[PDB]
């Protein structure tokens, strides 16, 4: 299946020259970049890896390129995404997540089910990449 | 102090001289005199009966601080190409008002002053709420960044749908429409806003097979999913029910309707903060005190009070779908909605210089008779902190459901990052290219974009602009 | 079936030979389409809207018993004397509704159709609540007939007053003006609607003295008193501790605005029947949507809707007061809320016949800018089954509260007393001569209508008949 | 003091003229007569006590008059009320109630205060009529 | 009128030939048997009159009422066919008289005292129409026929269960046994016994869980969703609520409840099923006590309007060919009034009103007592889809084990319906036991039961008979 | 073990002659057919994957026959079930479903036991096939 968190994954995967675009359109705005890295896919997984620093005020895109790539020579097989974060009063939050590596291939996950008080379910959404290895070994 | 009649301009309500204070609430009023009522005394009036005056005089003013507690109107001017019509600012002393207190608030505020003789018609267009009286409300119990946070989804619109047909589905089939609707793409779908509890479906049995069709959406897509599933009830003890059974269930949200009112709507806002549940308001009711130019209350005003108590998300307009809205109007409603301060901008009916002091930020949703086709059109007038909603646009897809609500992603993402690239998307020309480029390689987007590319709404506006 | 748009009228929204069950909902719209709308087309587009319908077809109609959840437009007249304004009849199937639940009618009637672009203005100007609908309500916690035998008081309007001024009064304070009005003669007085609890005036206080002032009253003159104590406040939970405050210390009464909203005034309305409680409506914001001719809801219908809900006096008009009120459409209102049926009567505007379904009677309350001097017109529009309010014009007497009591009661007393001996009162020579003999033995009345003789309030009407 | 219970107490005691023309009102109106007496003033005593039965469609006024006046006749010192029932649908209740008859000196009441929790206040309106002296004998 | 003393009810309004009945009127359909000597008119002049406003004498308090409005009118008397001195009285109520949601209120005027009054040696009440304005006060059936099959994700063929036994005596480990065994083998559900609540032999939490787990293990067993009926009857609502609330803790599916509980808990458990999303079966135990004999009682049609009304989701409603009293027509009638969105006139049914249900739930059949597999064909032809057919012995008394009778009642169920949606003639005779035949040459526990059940019938004469053909 | 959802799973899988003979009775009951595909077979999966559409309009029982040989070529190995829907006032909702494929081998499933309070046992069912491998690679 193909995993669908960040806002261009409807998309095809993009190529390095429409991530620097994206870049720069945050980059221009102000926004300071980050990069993430994981092997767990669960919706709820909020903390992603950290590659490094965010970096704040860096004011060229190929700089944020440089670190994506050096990310990407690194981490293990999984995902990694590109944030942009906006530290205005009024926001100071992520304004920017998306996708830059998938792998090849994700088994995705399935719906487990326990019977709880009269009709109701309790739910667990388990990973197959997960449940069958560590991190660092799970693609 | 005399017994009698005196107008209420001579009882201490007009004082072109006030000092306007920090503290005090604000109001703007349209106000069309009678014929042979002086404009300044129909203001004076205004501001009588909304605070401390009646019709004749009453020597029990002298017990209290009666200077401090009279409101003032301090400004009566035409209103630009209208005839015998006026803009009427009255000042109201920060103590009036019950601290926390929408019901309040409005009880003077609108209470009685709409029905009176001497007055042919009134309409409430803005007001100013003091930083002092805004820091006793909650304001949004997630509100727009918690809301993102929550759902891992950032820097492009939020898609919704309501469930159609309207009435008559089963909990079962709304199970399955919800499930298909999420798994096709969009963020969330919602019941309609007449969807409460009724002989074709009981609430319990939507809202446990809309959580099986959610988590399986979920599970199926990696992402976090939702549907609004609407706790709107008769009575208090029913809405908490519904409430509190979609909070023992997982669901991330659920709807209200303004027809609910306002006291029960402040109840939802905070139980929604201390249940970490995310609060859709649908408007219902809305228009029919806020369509018409020279009488009611306009719905930038509503924004306000409804931020103040602190639902979520509130249905704002769209521009280009099938329900009214001027875009200089709705832009204006979208600011109050979302930003952090407002500053004075008479083009989109923004009279008064307001902080938010901090109250956090309501997400707009833009809903009714929109289509994927105009995408380019939504993106340009409401920006990237809204919801956008296709219930017919997604549930009328010839290929199915999944099908409709791939096609609406698919042509947010395309004219997202066509955006961010620097196309000059809002032109006619780029825009519908944007779509029909994404959708050479997506057959969903082709059959949407064929089906729905003659339909627009386009009649004259009632809720319009008096500058430009 | 297909995908995509067709006229709601082909769509199974427009019946003109539709056969009207006891069991439907019936609401009348006064439609005003855009130029270039068919009256007919937009008929169906109110009648799709509020039911089952969208924009564009959708396949999910035929998972569900579809003819049957759709609305029908039956009939659409030219109003009288206005050009290109229809009067549309439309019938709702009964399981469209949540039992019991006006939330619910409310989301269905009025929730989007007031703002279709379509549609350039729309007013709900009356319905026919089936009696299958009417027994799942409650009507009247206490109603007219079993007020009167806890009051001990037959055959003659009850009175009453706001206190004034409107803001600013301490506890203290508001119990004395309580103890002198009703000492001096009323029946009643009450909270000004926007006397909840503020600086100047904690509840708590208010309700205390209140009960003091009302006591003595009583031991003064061997009748039954009260007070309307406002519950009214920004939630549920602090609304039923003002209403449960007032219950623990003997009061007769509470008021509530209608600002706090269908959901709240629901379950006050249920807690009034389980505590023994008097539940006193005052209409806050009722004309921000009830004022003019071509928008909004009739106030007739929101006369229904609270009859429904369940509570025991509703403000609904004066005639001669300050306050909007064309003799007809007042009659009107007061038929709604006083009769055990309903007979078709144009010039009224009741435009349906109907059952109340053995629901009690709600007690019409006429306040506002009103005095004694009027007695005999008060009498002749309104009837002996009302609330007679006189704020300033108790509290505005020269010679205090008591002798502003003592007048209004004289003349009410002798005017019903003179009306009962055959005297033609109505009559503009009979009636201020009742009055007048009276006050030749009470110098309070004497007073009370030299001060306010010369005090009319004759403006045209906004909300008007159609039929003569 | 004056016992202000009835629908016509702010007026001076009636006449029987003026009560005739108030019985002949409520009869064309097709209502039910009758005639109650007490020597508790109490707003809150409920039941007065019956002087026989009520005059159900009774046509002349005359007869009520008499039956009146065999009751101020009949009954110790006091207070005599006149009754208007509509059995009517809708209704189903009394329509009108005046005094007919009051005592020379009516003392009235007091105000009886009992300390309740915090500042709430216990309250009971006493007669001294009744509080003095049995049924029958207080005036 | 109004005059002291005692007069013929039929002289104080209540009876009226010419009455014209209002669509909001609850109407009752009486079987009148005047004691000798006793006018036939004043006999139901009398019930109409004693179940309304009436007592034996004249009192003037009448006037301080509406008092017209309230009296209730008895309108046609008709003589009953072949029954000499026995008359069907058809008597009108104005919906006022009725405290809304309430059946004990109901029943406290139509059934309170009439049926002990001297001057009739017997009454029946036999049929109501009840309006659709009363019915909208009422919730119905808590889940319905529709969300229950639904919630077991089964259609279109009847439900199967089975009373474990014996009745009483078993364990609760025991009883946990039986219902694993029964399920896996087949049945959609088992049950209690209308007896078993809380006992020294097995105290009702024992069952609970043992039940449980023998549920919740079948299920596993056959990826079907199962249950059992655990009764929550007991002698107090408190206690009821107890073993309701610890079912619904433990993922019950349902819970039952016995009609000796009576009305006013019934009601209450029938709003808590709904409020608790709970599956609640009635069972009738008690009612054949005053539904049994033609002359005198209720009948059972009428208690299936006020069951519906108050919200169970199954009841008990007979068998035709099993160990019970069902003749065909009467329980046809039953089914309609049970299942059905609206009633036409149907008077060999023994449906007198015509009715609106007023789109209150379906209320589920339940098809028990002395049946077995042999009858497929029979069960089939005279109850439809949407019931409940329930083996009690029928499935534990099979020879080789409780699995092999559950078994057996399932492909003679499915062979059978398979059949008749083929187009197979199997009501006859010679087609339905022909079916059954053939499933059991592939299944070994049907040949069985077929062999050792097949002649077993129940043939006597019905007491609650039909009126017309 | 057999999976014993839909309403014949106790005689053997249906030949296509026998599916169409259900067809048929269902079509000319009026009521809407449609074809659905899974590969959980857990009791609770309320929502199989739909074949396209239902088929409201289709007249002619080849027709669904059709449609369902074109899902048996299309979908990966697992369960399908043909259900038949009846729209009428009373119903609204499925009134016949049964399974028209199945695995030749389904291990079926376990279940896991969590101890709750006291005595209690709060149950999971899990499928074999699930727990192992994603949808579409499960049989
Ligand atoms: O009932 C409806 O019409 C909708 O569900 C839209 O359906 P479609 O998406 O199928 O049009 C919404 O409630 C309206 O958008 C409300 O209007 P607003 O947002 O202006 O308050
Ligand atoms: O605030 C006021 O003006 C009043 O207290 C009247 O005071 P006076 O008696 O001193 O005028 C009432 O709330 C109005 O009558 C409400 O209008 P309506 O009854 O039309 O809703
Ligand atoms: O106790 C019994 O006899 C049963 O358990 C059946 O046992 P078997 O299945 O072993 O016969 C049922 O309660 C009866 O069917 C009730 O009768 P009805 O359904 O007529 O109310
Ligand atoms: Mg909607
Ligand atoms: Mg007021
Ligand atoms: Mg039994």
């Amino acid at each position: 299946m193909r995993l669908t968190q960040g806002c261009f994954s409807f998309l095809p995967d993009l190529t390095d020259a429409q991530i620097e675009k994206q870049v720069a359109y945050a980059m221009s705005r102000g926004w300071a970049m980050n990069v993430e890295w994981t092997d767990d896919p669960h919706p709820r997984n909020n903390y992603w890896e950290l590659w490094g620093l965010p970096l704040f005020d860096i004011k060229d895109p190929a700089t944020v390129m440089f670190e994506l790539n050096e990310a990407r020579k690194s981490c293990a097989a999984g995902y990694i995404r590109m944030n942009a974060f906006d530290a205005s009063y009024g926001t100071e939050s992520c304004v920017m997540s998306f996708l830059t590596n998938r792998p090849a291939n994700e088994p995705g996950f399935y719906l487990d089910r326990t019977d709880g008080i009269g009709r109701q379910i309790i739910y667990s959404i388990k990973s197959y990449s997960v449940q069958a290895n560590p991190e660092g070994s799970r693609y | 102090y005399e017994s009698g009649v005196i107008p209420y301009a001579k009882m201490g309500y007009w004082d072109a001289a006030y000092t306007v204070k920090d503290t005090d609430v604000l109001a703007l009023f349209r106000i069309t005199p009678q014929p042979g009522v002086d404009p300044v005394e129909a203001a004076a009036a205004v501001a009588g009966e909304s605070s401390t005056a009646t019709w004749t005089v009453v020597w029990t003013d002298l017990l209290t601080a009666c200077e401090r507690y009279r409101a003032k109107a301090y400004r009566v001017d035409p209103v630009p190409n209208s005839t015998d019509v006026y803009f009427a600012f009255i000042a109201y002393e920060c103590d009036l008002f019950e601290e926390a207190s929408l019901a309040n608030l409005t009880a003077s505020i609108i209470g009685n002053v709409f029905g009176f003789k001497a007055i042919s018609a009134l309409r409430l267009e803005d007001m100013r709420i003091p930083h002092s009286y805004l820091x006793t409300f909650q304001g949004p119990a997630t509100g727009i960044i918690v809301e993102r946070e929550r759902l891992n989804k950032y820097g492009t619109p939020l898609l919704g749908a309501t469930v159609k047909p309207k009435l008559g589905l089963s909990g079962k089939n709304y199970g399955r429409v919800v499930y298909e609707g999420l798994k096709g793409g969009l963020d969330f779908l919602k019941d309609d806003e007449n969807i409460n509890s009724q002989p074709f479906m009981r609430w319990r049995e939507r809202f446990l097979n809309c959580l099986e069709g959610i988590n399986r959406a979920s599970a199926a897509t990696g992402e976090v999913k939702g549907s609004y599933l609407n706790v709107t009830a008769a009575t208090m003890e029913e809405v908490y029910k519904r409430a509190e059974y979609a909070k023992a269930i997982g669901s991330i949200v659920v709807m209200i309707d303004l027809v609910m009112g306002y006291t029960a709507i402040q109840s939802i806002a905070y139980w929604a903060r201390e249940n970490d549940m995310l609060l859709h308001l649908h408007r219902a009711g809305n228009s029919t005190y806020a369509r018409q130019k020279n009488h009611g209350i306009n719905f930038r005003v509503i924004c306000k009070w409804m931020r103040m108590s602190g639902v979520d998300h509130i249905h704002a307009g769209t521009v280009v779908g099938k329900l009214e809205g001027d875009p200089l109007m709705i832009k204006g409603f979208y600011d109050i909605l979302r930003l952090t301060e407002l500053e004075v901008n008479l083009p989109f009916g923004i009279f008064f210089e307001m902080d938010w002091a901090s109250l956090r930020r309501c997400m707009p949703v833009a809903s009714g008779g929109i289509h994927c086709g105009q995408m380019h059109q939504l993106i340009h007038y409401l920006g990237d902190d809204v919801v956008l909603q296709f219930g017919g646009g997604t549930i009328g897809h010839p290929d199915g459901i999944q099908a409709g609500a791939t096609a609406n992603r698919v042509a947010l993402e395309a004219m997202v990052l066509a955006r961010n690239e620097g196309a000059d998307y809002f032109n006619n020309q780029v825009g519908p290219q944007i779509l029909r480029d994404a959708a050479k390689t997506c057959g969903p987007l082709q059959t949407a974009l064929d089906l729905w590319k003659d339909i627009s709404f386009n009649y004259t506006s009632t809720d319009t602009a008096d500058f430009s």
